């Protein structure tokens, strides 16, 4: 019983964090094989105007770097741009490099953040990519380069390196190809996130987890079809549901079909009336069907 | 206003 | 900016989990040095009746244990009862044993759960001991023996081994084998004490909200600590006993504890009308120590 | 009540 946002264990990723310093800048890098990846704004010399990174790379002095894993310093062999990242070749292979892949995540998908400072992991928590390609993170100065990851069958899938905070406190990173999520710029400019819609498939997973945990006060016999729900959604900050197949086994272990939950969502979207669902007083879209399945049943 | 971290 | 309930990194603890099987029972153990610690219900030969663990230990045969670290099997040398735990002496030392201590946590304190199944870590999340000595966790069958820990300056402080579930209400023992809250490690009809919100943690959370720019909920009225406490015990909240920890916050924000207490009373009346930093208005899972680290890195 | 062993 119970539902908690949790992280997958971080041990295999902790061995890959390094400290990357250049001039007055300090942030984190990811050391895989003989390469260190880090945000390219570590070689920026200003914090207000817009930076010509290609120029900053052209006048770089390789010896002004300090890259360290604990008290082990890594010598820099070369540096090339990889989108919003630097790909730094170093003179030592990380022997504790895990089996790993890169993947770019999509809105609604969950992953793990390893929040790092001074090249050392400090905290680990789960996040979910919002429709405006931001995450609900907790990062302060020095967190850039903190990685986001999932673990499947012992392979680490890296999907995020932290870059920046938007003017509201939303957090933005790049994938490991150096492509910024949501097309935000890795510049200190005025850019505003788009509006964030609640991901309806995730809200449904949360409500099925509530039913499995014995929370049923918000459920009724009232019912609404997918199509009638999708028309209300676009005027009420929620996404449309298109495939309900992922909810088949949920409806089978609880006896409650999606259409009933969709009608409950409409009532709950305003308020819970002073009541709570698994501790929440607002709908949450941070849980995927996959997370719920694992926590509810281990599969 | 973007803040690099 | 931001506030999230997070776990300290789990790498140093992951290498200490083992699978402990006896008879038809399997759960998790914590392998430090040449000892494996695990809940004693693993030797129970029952599922309904009430268990005499001393008898179960008297009839135990060491060769019926299967203890493994991944696919490496550990030979069992001896067993001793340690309250609600077994201390199982094994023939191999854990080379990955961290520097460690034991500590019993008190209501309101935060720690980390490493949720384990089949002797392998599955998830990690932060928790907070509640006033009725339960934690708000996520555990299913087979999670017993999952450890709770804090990391302080290189040393792992072990404070919890998971034992049982009362409704999302989880109970464990400390590493000396004392069950938190006095609950029995027996499948009996026991009910948890009344859960109350930990007010000092709510105060930390509201200061965190002030620092992150959330002020809509802030009362201009004021109530003294001892009057609030009279109200708190009739309204599902704990009493405030320490306030010196808030002096830094009151100085950075210009808001004293007595205004926050009045705000808490007002939030308890339009409860659910609006979120704070995207959280329930009265979340009590954050300590002042947690908030200072996330706000200031200190 | 429910052991998770």
């Amino acid at each position: 019983a119970g539902l908690r946002k949790m992280a997958q264990p971080s041990g295999v990723v902790e061995k890959c964090i390094v400290r990357v310093c250049y001039g007055n800048m300090a942030l984190n890098g990811l050391w895989l094989g003989d390469t260190v990846m880090c945000p390219r704004h570590v070689i920026a010399s200003s914090t207000t105007s817009t930076i010509d990174y290609d120029y900053a790379l052209s006048v770089l002095r390789l010896h002004n770097f300090s890259i360290s894993s604990g008290n082990v310093f890594l010598g820099v062999v070369g540096v090339t741009m990889r989108g919003a990242l630097l790909q730094i070749k170093v003179n030592q292979n990380n022997v504790h490099t895990p089996k790993y892949t890169y993947r770019t995540v999509r809105p609604g998908e969950s992953f793990n953040i390893l929040a790092c400072y001074d090249g050392a992991a400090a905290g680990v928590y789960g996040v979910n990519m919002r429709s405006n390609y931001t995450i609900r993170g907790s990062f302060i100065n020095g967190a850039a380069g903190s990685p986001g990851y999932n673990i499947n069958n012992g392979t680490v899938e890296f999907c995020y390196l932290h870059q920046l905070e938007l003017g509201s406190g939303c957090h933005v990173g790049s994938d490991l190809d150096g492509v910024m999520y949501g097309g935000y710029e890795d510049q200190p400019t005025l850019q505003v996130e788009g509006a964030s819609s609640l991901f309806t498939e995730n809200v449904l997973a949360f409500l099925y987890a509530a039913l499995i945990n014995g929370s049923t006060w918000w459920l009724s016999s009232s019912r609404i079809a997918v199509d009638r729900f999708n028309e209300w959604a676009v005027h009420n900050g929620m996404t449309t549901v298109v495939n309900t197949d992922c909810f088949s086994i949920f409806a089978a272990k609880t006896g409650v079909d999606v259409q009933r939950l969709l009608a409950s969502i409409q009532s709950l979207h305003k308020n819970f009336g002073g009541k709570q669902i698994l501790g929440y007083t607002s709908l949450t879209d941070e849980f995927t069907t996959g997370e719920v399945i694992r926590q509810m049943y281990g599969v | 206003r973007s803040i690099m971290q």
